[PDB]
């Protein structure tokens, strides 16, 4: 019900001490000394770094000093590294079984730039080429807006039919991704030497191919 | 290994009933040992907890879903239960079967609670096929990725489903259209690329589409040629046999096949006794193609060529054995002793000028007496002022050995001179 | 132009009648001026004369075909006549309408006298497409050729039927099966190949087959790379700017596009201020790709590379700017004067030893006084005995100028020495 | 009727005098002095070199001395060249209009070797590809026996149907030449990447192609 109230962001330089917090509800942070700090990396589920007010297990280092004063529980990641860019959050018990978990703090090492990965091109399969079909496609993976476009070529010129291009949304790294496909039969693929695909994405516009020609 | 996987899905419209469930295979609990959770994520928002249960005896549900929820278990059958009664407009979320350790870390697959009827239609495929431009160390990553489906889980299998070494089945998407797209990479050795067949091989049973595709890398090779003199004692001797030779080097091991063309004059000789040979040099070959010459033809101002054609060469490297035009010259062969300030040194050195010459068909040498000497450097000549050529020759010896009275002889074997050799001679 | 062309054909069986004929357009005669002949060639034999006629009044036929033949004319209509009555088994021959000059030289097309019914079915085509391997002078011959027909004449037309310069429509065959095959070559300039579109374009109206096809040649090109030092005064000076450079040369004009890859260390720098430039050199380009270096990185034992990738190169020429391992050495800089036997010469020369050195990062020079000197040759060093390097430097001057008391200074700019320069100095 | 009886062959070295003859029939060599020597080059019809017993026109040189003694007419080509390898024959009149012509003499410069030209490969035309057909072919031009073979490949392997290969005979240079063709429809050419053709000819056997691959 209760959300454990965390500072929304906190920043430190490399070689500085970063502190984070967590304000409870009786039955959790204040009740017991069982306050639990975690570290999540955008791709998977959270790891364990601190529980029980400065009680840590194995693998995790000397640097992590987390505890509680008042009902503001604290975590201090001193002498920080480029490794520590992650989603850190507080937790605590309630009694019997239940527990309340935090609203998150984003830790930053100071200053930030841009990044890009892949848009390929693929044919059909021989599972469909068998009982008449050639369904090709065009993949526009990963970006951060939810606004990309697509269009194709077939021997270099504008095509107009049978292509279903549809709109992008979020992944497990919380970046959006896109879909497209065009449908012909064996014969129309067999007549055609090329199928080039052109995506765009906010001025970063593309006429793509990894392909070093098409031949044999 | 542990699995948690959910059922009960569909799209329905508020003021009636739906019953979701989750079964597990490869770790014990359900309720007995630890606890269980159920989450919800609205389309555009993130994760919110909906309930909790213990060992068997305390189920506490969320203030949104409090008094409302029922999060129950079936311990002996190892299955979970979410029977609920009134999922309104906003409650349509990504519900997932969340086992607990110490907080909520093993992720299920989940099954979508959605709102009013729905369809089920098609995927297809994408293979991340690798960039030759190198990343650091013995790292190489290629892939596969699957596009535009309706219902989710898929079976993206690598090299029919085997080679789950350096594989990262990269996570999915649920688009703004409502569609899907995920990846699957192969992070194995860089050398093991080209050397082996890798196949991306998908399957989708919600509709019926299956697939398969491959890989390759790149690096260095593209050859060099040269053409060479007959010996002047072979050409001046009526009884000894001259010849022009075409060395082709840096051939490769992926493109051996070196063909030659031979023009004695403009008219193809074709043959004569032109003999190549391809032998295993360092990691390429050395090919020695070999013309037979009757003395006179050289001496009667003949033009020669070797048009080397290998496939690794788009365009055939021709080379003319071409002599040059002329000034007379016969080298101005004058060897020289030191600057006296080298008898204050354990080691002296000796000179040998050969200036004033045309052609650059030079062959200088040195000696100690009847036998040769090892330490010498000879300049490969500069086109002089009065339109000639010139060079300098070394012999790096000892002062101690010099004042012993050693007879160093700078043997020269250059051209408009007497014995197609002249030797200037030096000592102290 | 003259044409003679025959009619009346078919296959028939001995003991009844056939009437052959020949009409002409572009020269006068028939009978009036000269004479006319008719020939015959059995399938496997050659040419035999069957009759003769004059101005108008004397027809003499062959002892095989004597009393039998009638070789007649139609002067005013310009047409010829061969009405005969009993062409037996062997008489089936290649009959052709043979105008006379002084003996029987203008050839008709002819029409076959053959024996018992016959068919008429299909051709097709063949284009002699040229061998790159050169024939002598400004000669190049490519073609076309037509195969497997029944009835003859065809319409083999070059570049829709235009370019009858260097064309030899090479002559036909009448096979042992009874079939046909001829050629048609284009003997034009060798340079004009690739530069132009040539098309073989046939047509056959006895059945219905028409056609069209092209050409191309080949010759030399496939590039070279090199990597170069920052200046040692740029690297030792905290205030002057060092840099590593990658020259790619022999690029071409049919494959410009030279891409670079730049590894400061193993980790791609990618950028820094690497700047290429493609400028019109001799008949290729010179591309100068340019890294920016902060002094220290060179001096803190860094490895560098330039992986040049052009399309004319199947496989990318990498080159590491790699220094070498080590012995100390600082050149054993001792310049030397002549052998006295050069004061019996109008022109003397001067030496400059620089032995005992490691790296081969040499930069020797000479002078007259404050200004430089033009005539010198410097050896690009030999790996010595005690594991060092060595060279020799020249200065080709005059004895007259030497005894005037000239101060020649062999300026050296090699390495473990003091001012990243040391100069030894020489005179008489 | 009468054939003018010529020596069947005659040989000379380079720098030697070659003589040829021609024995008549009254009304021709013996009658008049109108005896006519010719020079034919294997590809075209005969040129004029001598007529009227040593009466020559223009273009032809000083070397050609031809006349008649008895009824054996003669031609002498002194100080011979490599140019003079041709079919030389006598002729003469009959009266009114007619004339008798010789049986030939083959002049040789002393000593002789072997020679070879072309076997190509060609597709259809777009004149047939239009109204369903792809007729390909295989040409084996020029040789001296009348005995050649052919066979094809289609992606490298033995084919068995629809190919008509038929037997060789003489040209205008009197060397034999051959024919072949195979007939399919657009689709079967379109499915096939290659068609290689293999001729043979008396141990000189061939798996041919000028082709540097097939591609685009
Ligand atoms: C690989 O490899 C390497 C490394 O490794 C190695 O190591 C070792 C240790 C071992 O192990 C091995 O095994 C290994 O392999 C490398 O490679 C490299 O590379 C480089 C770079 O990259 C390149 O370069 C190139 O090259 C060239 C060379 O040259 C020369 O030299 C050298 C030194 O000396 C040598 O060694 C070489 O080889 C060469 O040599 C030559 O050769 C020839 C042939 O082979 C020879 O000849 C001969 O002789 C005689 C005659 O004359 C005799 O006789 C013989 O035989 C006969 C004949 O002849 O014929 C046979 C007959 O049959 C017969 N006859 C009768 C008559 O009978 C007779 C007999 O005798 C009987 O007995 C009688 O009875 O005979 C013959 O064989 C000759 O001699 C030699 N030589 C001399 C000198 O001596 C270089 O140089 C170059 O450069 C150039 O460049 C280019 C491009 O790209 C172009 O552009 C041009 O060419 C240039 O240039 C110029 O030019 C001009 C004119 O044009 C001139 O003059 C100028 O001067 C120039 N300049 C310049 C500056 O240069 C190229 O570059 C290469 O490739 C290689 N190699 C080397 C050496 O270097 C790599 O890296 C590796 N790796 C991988 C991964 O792979
Ligand atoms: C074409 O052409 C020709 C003829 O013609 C001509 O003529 C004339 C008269 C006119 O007309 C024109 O136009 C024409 O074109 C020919 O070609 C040729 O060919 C050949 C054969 O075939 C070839 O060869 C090759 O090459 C090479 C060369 O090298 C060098 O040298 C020369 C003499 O000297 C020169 O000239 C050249 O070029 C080169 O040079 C160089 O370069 C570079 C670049 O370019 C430079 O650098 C620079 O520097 C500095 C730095 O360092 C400066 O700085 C500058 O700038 C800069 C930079 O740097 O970066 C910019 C920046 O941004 C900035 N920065 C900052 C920091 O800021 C700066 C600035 O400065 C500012 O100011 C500051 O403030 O900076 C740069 O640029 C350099 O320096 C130079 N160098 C020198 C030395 O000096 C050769 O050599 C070679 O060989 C090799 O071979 C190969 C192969 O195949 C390989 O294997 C290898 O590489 C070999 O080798 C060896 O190696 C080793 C190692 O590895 C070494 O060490 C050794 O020794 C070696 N050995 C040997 C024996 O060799 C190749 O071969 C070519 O190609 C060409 N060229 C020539 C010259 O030769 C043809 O034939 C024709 N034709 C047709 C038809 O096309």
């Amino acid at each position: 019900p209760s959300a454990l109230t965390q500072p929304p962001s906190a920043s430190g330089s490399l070689g500085q001490s970063v502190t984070i917090s967590c304000t409870g509800t009786s039955s959790d942070v204040g009740g017991y000394n069982y306050v639990s700090w975690y570290q999540q990396h955008a791709g998977k589920a959270p790891k364990v770094i601190i529980y029980e007010v400065n009680k840590r297990p194995s693998g995790v280092p000397d640097r992590f000093s987390g505890s509680k004063s008042g009902n503001t529980a604290s975590l201090t990641v001193s002498g920080l590294q480029a490794e520590d860019e992650a989603d850190y959050y507080c937790s605590s018990y309630e009694g019997s079984d239940n527990f309340v978990f935090g609203t998150g703090t984003k830790v930053t090492v100071l200053g930030q730039p841009k990044a890009n990965p892949t848009v390929t091109l693929f044919p059909p399969s021989s599972e469909e080429l068998q009982a008449n079909k050639a369904t090709e496609v065009c993949l526009i993976s990963d970006f951060y807006p939810g606004a990309v476009t697509v269009a194709w070529k077939a021997d270099g010129s504008p095509v107009k039919a049978g292509v279903e291009t549809t709109k992008p949304s979020k992944q497990s790294n919380n970046k959006y991704a896109a879909s497209s496909y065009l449908s012909l039969t064996p014969e129309q693929w067999k007549s055609h030497r090329s199928y080039s695909c052109q995506v765009t994405h906010e001025g970063s516009t593309v006429e793509k191919t990894v392909a070093p020609t098409e031949c044999s | 290994p542990l699995v948690l996987q959910e059922s009960g899905p569909g799209l329905v419209k508020p003021s009636e009933a739906l019953s979701l469930t989750c079964t597990v295979s490869g770790d014990s609990i359900n309720t007995i040992l630890y606890y269980w959770s159920w989450i919800r994520q609205p389309p555009g928002k993130g994760l919110e907890w909906i309930g909790y249960i213990y060992y068997s005896g305390s189920t506490y549900g969320n203030p949104s879903l409090k008094s409302r929820v029922t999060i129950s278990v079936n311990t002996s059958k190892n299955q979970f239960y979410s029977k609920l009664s009134s999922v309104t407009a906003a409650d349509t979320a990504v519900y997932y079967c969340a086992r607990v350790p110490l907080v909520v870390n093993p992720w299920g697959q989940g099954t979508l609670v959605t709102v009013s009827s729905a369809s089920t239609k098609g995927p297809s495929v994408f293979p991340l096929a690798p960039s030759s431009k190198s990343t650091s160390g013995g790292t190489a990553a290629l892939g596969c990725l699957v596009k535009d489906y309706f219902p989710q889980p898929v079976t993206v299998s690598w090299n029919s489903g085997a080679l789950t070494s350096g594989v990262h089945t990269f996570p999915a998407v649920l688009q703004s259209s409502g569609l899907y797209s995920l990846s699957s990479v192969v992070t194995v050795p860089s050398s093991s690329l080209g050397t082996q067949t890798y196949i991306c091989n998908v399957n989708h049973k919600p509709s019926n589409t299956k697939v398969d595709k491959r890989v390759a890398p790149e690096l260095l090779g593209g050859p060099s040629v040269f053409l060479f003199p007959p010996k002047p004692k072979d050409t001046l001797m009526i009884s000894r046999t001259p010849e022009v030779t075409c060395v082709v080097v840096d051939v490769s091991h992926e493109d051996p096949q070196v063909k030659f063309n031979w023009y004695v004059d403009g008219v193809q000789v074709h043959n004569a006794k032109t003999k190549p040979r391809e032998q295993q040099y360092n990691s390429t070959y050395r090919v020695v193609s070999v013309l037979t010459v009757l003395h006179q033809n050289w001496l009667d101002g003949k033009e020669y060529k070797c048009k080397v054609s290998n496939k690794a060469l788009p365009a055939p490297i021709e080379k003319t054995i071409s002599k040059a035009k002329g000034q007379p010259r016969e080298p101005q062969v004058y060897t020289l002793p030191p600057s006296r300030e080298e008898m204050t040194k354990n080691q002296v050195s000796l000179t040998c000028l050969v200036k004033g010459f045309y052609p650059s068909d030079i062959a200088v040498e040195w000696e100690s007496n009847g036998q040769p000497e090892n330490n010498y450097k000879t300049t490969p000549p500069v086109l002089d002022s009065d339109g000639s050529f010139f060079l300098y020759s070394k012999l790096t010896v000892d002062k101690s050995r010099w004042q012993q009275g050693n007879v160093f002889s700078c043997s020269v074997m250059h051209e408009a001179l007497h014995n197609h050799y002249t030797q200037k001679s030096l000592s102290l």
